[PDB]
């Protein structure tokens, strides 16, 4: 031991991640003629709690009949889930929304149904995300979207107003330029630009307003509008292969799972 | 130094589904052993699942007349629901289990005199006698009964179902459905019997039984 | 003279939000199109790649007492055998205590596998009694209260001596079904014969009475844990469960 | 979900995954097996920004089959009174 | 300086519903673009291809 | 974590190490964390060993962001006695560092 | 004949001066392990008796 | 009969201005799509490919005198330890003299590394005294003026004899932090506990008094230089710094 401790017992590793592949496959019977000693146990001992359970004679389940494994995070959360939606009402306006992992921020100003469930299953998130925005409404509208890391100057979140920034400051952060007649969709990465190791969701105090947000996406539109037509944007998040997840955590209860 | 042995505290006993964890245990006390009979009191093979479940049972008795027209339906019967009855020996295996997976063996028997003429068809239709054609009943596993040629047909089918097993207490829909249609009309002369008797035998094959349950 | 022509097919500029092969990005905000390396420094090396990390954890689902004032054969508690079962709740703060198995399984349509119930008793060294844990295969709606104690030994069951050096009995339920999978019907609001959530109900009986002295308490409480082995789920959705008020 | 605009594409060619809790779906059923084991999936569409003064909007759907699909146990075909169209 | 240009030919964004080489899908609702294996278990091995 | 019941008492406790915050998560799922179960019939000592889990690279004692670890001890089964038995039991928590790294010695406290 | 293992009663733990003798013991439950920093937040040598 | 069809995916005709893999050009004004060769003729062979060319240059940041009329233990000057520090300015023309380290580091969100302070004194051969350079780890807002001279030797420190054959002491500050990186908070306008810019403050003490004859000046001036070793910055932005008026 490096720390100078001593013990006569054995210390074992508790709750090892990923103990089994969640597809039916083969890595005779499962239980058999031998008497099941794993039926009776002591749960207060972490060594005896790792014993394989059996009580009844069984046999092997066989193999499944679909190729993919739906119980993996990189395939479950590879599906792009809903993030936010908002509408514009006037000309030359600017809207700003952060991607906050915190569970204190309730929707509409926070993570909705499935993303609120997922980012409170674990402690630490580190890596780039994957944003898709969808344009619904007017046509011949020129818009520009850019990405600001946390700790830098930007307009007020969740408020649609005129922009107090200049065009030299917007285009220096990296921006895209679209038109609502040609595309109707933008599939854009979001870089991992932070000064800290990883961001977390389940925090309070001044750690909730610092270590929860990691990035911040804002959109400005021009050439809107003519007489009577609405313009609506909707955002969707997916996860990438460069991202990582650490330290599993107790899931949210049935009163914190909220939606829009 | 001598060691004084004591009785064991913890032990696990049972027979393959009942598990008993005991904090105060003791060894088993057995007298005698298993003996064979050199002069046997019963010379048949002993009972098992094979000789009780896989055995022919009479499930239906109809009668085919000269007044039934063409494509008239002599017998329309659910095969698996009729085998789930107290009067058959397979009930003692099915009353206590929950799900099953099985194959079906059908034998259909008639008896005409050779002064009669006519025909029948005996098709195994899975699930439902739906909107399909009556003239295309030879696509299913079937058998043709002609009064001149034969009087016994026999059919063997595997398990065809939308789920993995069949629930006897609360089924979704019937697995198999046997129909017996008039394929050519029964004609007689003067004095000949205007009927013939019909019987359907059925049994399971490859019977799997899962999940024994207390509630029926 | 170049000869490079393609025909513009159907589904022109359509967003498919169903899988990663159609939801991955075409461009990037990052400079030099760069990539990021692995850094398991401040995370302790505990990295999650699969949802079996939560489902294989036994978490508490139920709580019932074993009184000394109940008769032999009386049904103490009945449990529907599905991963969507939990009944615990808390007062301050107002909350409905989910389990780790019901959080993962509520996000799918179909489930399959062997559920493992764990029954932890809290006696002294001086109470003495037995329980009978019976499993009646079927579905979540069967008239099950007419089953007597002698009739319950037809089904697969297991007894448990309460006072001893061990405290927990693990009751691995076998997969008994007619269908290969079993549907999450709690999204719907009406019942339908054929689609179900459970594979049967589990009854707890009073097998022997509770004998004890006068200077101990006249009841023993039992915790019920809930995990899963050989679990398979597919066809995701979104659903937030609710307390089974039984 | 997918997100489209009716000015740019006019068509979407999309797969439909096999997400069911049962082995296979069937067509020729009655009773409560007809309302459970027949449907396998369900597609729904929501529209926004429609409309201006006077213009119609019509959608039409078309199914094809893939190489991952399978077919089992041939059956007697439908008669000439059940073959119906729109 | 990149040099990647193509000429947009005729039949731009046209749906051909006549064969599988033009009616197959471009994207997918399924997670991880996954595929499905063969399972001739409850069908008795009676598979139709023709 | 140490307790001392007489063997005429019955009940249980749970001792989970929750990093950062006892947030909106479930009380019935406290066996996901590094934990220990104290049963009055079986044991009276549990011991837990955890690594450093934090959103930054180190911890600042003079002005911290948020607590690194948070120990909670919930009643897992109620304490029941008979007539004359003691209606209490004492509890004690011991803690120590392991693999201690120290950086940046400073004059101001 | 199968043997059902139980929890250990007697054990001695501590760190080099605190000695705890326990009549009812249990094994230690540890998650994770010690990780190094590939991008270090402090580049000096860590504190000890020599540098203080 | 040709069979070449593709499905038009999402993000149709979207401009990604965040990296070179999406901002590189599709076509060209140049004839024959031509390329250009290297010509290091009139540039002396001094070619820049990396921003360490400016950050590793020690440039002047501060200016303080060491008078003969100050007491032992009096704090002469306090410096926040971050690359965003500078306080020099000029009169004609009106300008705010940036440093080479604060010009590169102001264009990023997060910084990391070892800052190297250089203290150049300008004595004669006849002044005589010592300074104490103390580093108190922490952040840019700690009450630091209560620290006495004896208390300052708890922190890591270094003394310097003024008059000699050498003039410069290099004070490499170690990276001491709780977070791996440290944020550029000067874009914001309000403070927040947890996010900071510095890793502590650096104090200069009067260790021994300044002894000198009558025909020399009664003060010695010290320049403070500022560079960086093992510097790492990422997550770019735009910001124009301002003079730390202390």
């Amino acid at each position: 031991d490096d720390s100078g401790g001593f013990s006569t017992t054995v210390s074992t590793e508790q709750n090892v991640p990923d103990p089994q592949v969640g597809i039916t496959t083969m890595r005779m019977d499962v239980s058999g003629v031998q008497a099941p000693v794993g039926a009776i146990t002591t749960i207060e001992d972490p060594v005896l709690a790792k014993k394989v359970p059996e009580t009844f004679p069984e046999l092997k389940p066989g193999e499944s009949r679909h190729t993919s494994d739906h119980m993996s995070i990189y395939k479950f959360m590879g599906r792009s889930h809903f993030l936010c939606t908002f509408t514009f009402n006037s000309n030359n306006k600017e809207y700003t929304f952060p991607i906050t992992l915190s569970s204190t921020s309730n929707p509409p100003h926070g993570l909705p149904s499935t993303l609120r469930w997922f980012f409170n299953l674990f402690q630490l998130y580190r890596g780039p995300l994957d944003l898709t925005i969808i344009i619904t409404g007017a046509t011949d509208v020129d818009g520009m979207a850019w990405f600001t890391p946390v700790g830098l100057a930007v307009d007020t979140p969740w408020v649609e107003k005129e922009s107090a920034l200049q065009i030299d400051y917007k285009t220096a952060l990296g921006a895209v330029r679209f038109n609502t007649r040609r595309t109707g969709n933008i599939q854009i990465r979001l870089p991992w630009y932070s000064y800290l190791y990883a961001v977390s969701g389940a925090l309070d105090g001044l750690g909730d307003k610092t270590d929860s947000t990691f990035g911040l996406v804002s959109i400005q539109i021009a050439n809107y509008n003519h007489s009577d037509e609405y313009l609506s944007f909707s955002c969707y998040l997916s996860v990438t292969e460069q991202s990582e997840f650490y330290f599993p955590r107790a899931p949210l209860n049935s009163n914190a799972m909220l939606s829009t | 130094e001598q060691m004084i042995q004591s009785v064991d505290r913890t032990a696990v006993t049972g027979a393959s589904y009942f598990t008993s964890v005991d904090q105060s245990s003791v060894h088993t006390a057995e007298v005698g052993s298993h003996q064979i009979e050199p002069l046997k009191t019963s010379v048949d093979k002993p009972g098992s699942k094979k000789t009780q479940g896989e055995k022919f049972f009479l499930i239906h008795s109809a009668r085919w007349l000269t007044t039934h027209a063409l494509f008239h339906e002599v017998a329309k019967l659910d095969v698996v629901k009729l085998l789930y009855n107290e009067q058959f020996a397979v009930q003692g295996l099915l009353r206590y289990h929950t799900y099953a997976r099985f194959g079906i063996e059908i034998q259909v028997q008639i008896n005409p005199t050779p002064f009669q003429q006519g025909g029948l068809i005996c098709a195994m239709v899975p699930g439902d006698q739906s909107y399909g054609s009556i003239a295309s009943l030879t696509v299913y596993p079937h058998g043709l009964l002609n009064c001149n040629i034969n009087n016994v047909v026999r059919i063997k089918v595997p398990f065809i179902y939308t789920r993995g097993a069949y629930h006897f207490k609360d089924p979704q829909y019937p697995v198999w459905e046997l129909t017996i249609r008039v394929w050519s009309e029964l004609n007689i002369g003067t004095g000949t019997s205007a009927y013939t008797s019909l019987n359907v035998l059925a049994r399971f094959t490859d019977l799997e039984l899962h999940g024994l349950t207390p509630l029926s | 003279m170049m000869r490079n022509e393609t025909r513009v097919s159907t589904t022109e500029n359509v967003v498919n939000l169903s899988n990663y092969e159609d939801a991955r990005a075409k461009m990037s905000f990052a400079l030099d199109q760069e990539d990021w390396k692995s850094d398991p420094s401040q995370g302790g090396g505990i990295k999650i790649t699969h949802f079996t990390t939560w489902t294989s954890i036994p978490t508490l689902a139920a709580q019932f007492p074993f009184n000394a004032s109940d008769s032999v054969g009386q049904q103490i508690k009945v449990i529907p055998v599905d991963p969507y079962f939990f009944q615990m709740t808390n007062t301050n703060p107002d909350q409905k205590c989910i389990t780790a198995l019901a959080s993962i399984c509520q996000m799918f349509c179909f489930w399959r596998g062997d559920l493992v119930f764990d029954f932890q008793v809290f006696p002294t060294k001086y109470h003495s009694g037995r329980l009978l844990f019976c499993f009646v295969p079927g579905n979540e709606l069967i008239d099950v209260t007419g089953i007597t104690l002698k009739q319950a030994t037809t089904a697969p069951c297991a007894v448990m001596d309460i006072a001893g050096v061990q405290s927990t009995l693990r009751f691995r339920v076998p997969w008994i079904s007619d269908t290969p999978y079993r549907v999450n019907r709690y999204t719907k609001e009406a019942h339908q014969k054929g689609e179900y959530t459970a594979i049967g109900k589990l009854i707890v009986y009073c097998y022997n009475r509770l004998t004890s002295p006068s200077n101990v308490a006249h009841h023993v409480r039992v915790n019920v844990y809930l995990s899963a082995i050989n679990l398979e789920c597919f066809a995701p959705l979104y659903h937030a469960m609710d307390v089974t008020t039984q």
